[PDB]
RNA sequence: GUGAACGGUGGAGCAACACCUGAAGGAAGGCUUGAUGAGCGUGUUCCCCGCAUACGCGGGG
């Protein structure tokens, strides 16, 4: 669906000189900014924009392909604690707009379900291996990798 | 081509000819040439002119609104739209706690085309009245029908020529009728006034696309409104 | 009647073998489709502009 946005000009919409002083100056700064308004409208970007952005309709079922080249179990359960608390994050998207919102209906481990409603049931040597990587990670290794030769 | 339309929002109603004499005392002392511009004056004089005035009051909720027709007309309201704004902000901040003026702004076309099906048009606070040879014709109606019939198209056809875009000669139009008659008076607290017709009907098989112009008056505010809401009215 | 006259540069021969364009990398941060144009006051002869050339027509407020 192409999914409509207009953004509107604040002081477009006052109606009342309370609204105003909060404004310093008063009404005069935003009377000033009216008559920058009409000499930009009559001939320097403007506000209040009227856009248009296609989005993917929501409620439909996607696939996601994650393989792995010879990976330690350390590795794979990595990937499984990322799977885990995926539903916190967002898939790209208009932060403002909470698109991106998505949960997980299955992970499939070399074509085993391994996911439930709590979680991922299953591959317990996996979570196992990466309990015991994150115990003992320590910094030196990310130091030397990206230090520069 | 096309004419352009301005509203000025103040938070109250202020008439149009009332406020045309508020733009004409507020802004005499300085800048002679913007309103000459305005209100259509000669270049040399205070006398306006006697041909169709590119820049015209009309009616807003919540204030005024001007209409300038054209090119040149648009061109006078691009220059002074931001004078009268600081002027009726300067004002309206003078007394008072002091309040913001709004403004909105639109560039509508002007079109026409002959249809062979008749099309209903209502006009509200059109004056027909200057003479007293047109008194003579307002009182038996088959030669006030055909004048109002003449006026209407010589209107139309001035509008026509002023904006600089050919109609079609072969127009038929007709009145139908009228729901009340009431009188004008261009100054305050004078014995002189001049007929007006409230809410008339009129029927010409030709369509219209944008703001048009009858009768008398039309500066001051009378006898104009837009045609592209009154086709799909709603 | 050219110190002329006459006289084959010929036969055969593989540019071919092997070689990862590849590693890493967020299209995003913010943005009311909501209005705007729809209805609301004046009560009778006062200036000025053209066609005429005043018998009158159109027309500015």
């Amino acid at each position: 669906q192409v999914v409509w946005a207009r953004r509107m000009d604040p002081i477009l919409n006052l109606g009342s000189s309370e609204d105003v002083e909060v404004i310093n100056g008063g009404a005069v700064a935003a009377n000033g900014w009216i008559q920058d308004l009409l000499a930009n409208s009559k001939a320097g970007r403007g506000l209040k924009a009227f856009n248009a952005h296609e989005v993917v309709i929501p409620g439909l079922k996607w696939v996601w392909r994650i393989s792995l080249d010879r990976p330690t179990d350390a590795q794979v359960g990595l990937v499984l604690l990322a799977l885990n608390k995926m539903t916190n994050e967002r898939i790209a998207g208009g932060h403002s707009k909470d698109y991106g919102r998505f949960v997980i209906d299955g992970v499939s481990l070399n074509g085993e379900q391994v996911w439930s409603q709590s979680g991922i049931t299953g591959g317990e040597q996996y979570f196992d291996a990466v309990a015991e990587a994150i115990d003992g990670l320590s910094s030196k290794e990310f130091e030397q990798f990206a230090q520069s030769a | 081509m096309f004419v352009k339309q301005v509203f000025f929002d103040l938070g109250a109603r202020i008439h149009a000819d009332e406020a045309r004499a508020l733009v004409a005392k507020l802004l005499d002392d300085t800048q002679p040439g913007l309103v000459s511009a305005l209100m259509n004056y000669m270049p040399a004089s205070k006398t306006s002119k006697t041909e169709f005035p590119l820049v015209q009051f009309s009616n807003f909720n919540q204030g005024f609104a001007l209409l300038g027709f054209g090119e040149v007309g648009a061109q006078i309201l691009s220059d002074a739209t931001p004078i009268i704004h600081d002027a009726m902000a300067k004002l309206f901040a003078s007394r008072g706690q002091g309040v913001v003026v709004q403004v909105s702004s639109r560039d509508v076309p002007l079109s026409c085309e002959k249809r062979p099906y008749g099309l209903q048009y209502t006009v509200a606070k059109m004056v027909v009245q200057k003479k007293h040879e047109h008194r003579e014709r307002l009182a038996n109606p088959e030669t006030g029908k055909v004048f109002l019939e003449g006026l209407f198209l010589r209107s139309l056809e001035r509008q026509a020529a002023a904006v600089g875009m050919v109609l079609p000669r072969d127009l038929v139009v007709s009145f139908k009728g009228a729901e009340r008659v009431s009188s004008v008076k261009l100054r305050p607290d004078s014995t002189l006034a001049h007929g007006s017709l409230r809410h008339a009907v009129f029927e010409v098989n030709a369509r219209l696309g944008g703001l048009w112009s009858v009768g008398f008056l039309l500066s001051k505010g009378f006898g104009h409104i837009n045609t592209d809401l009154q086709l799909g009215q709603g």
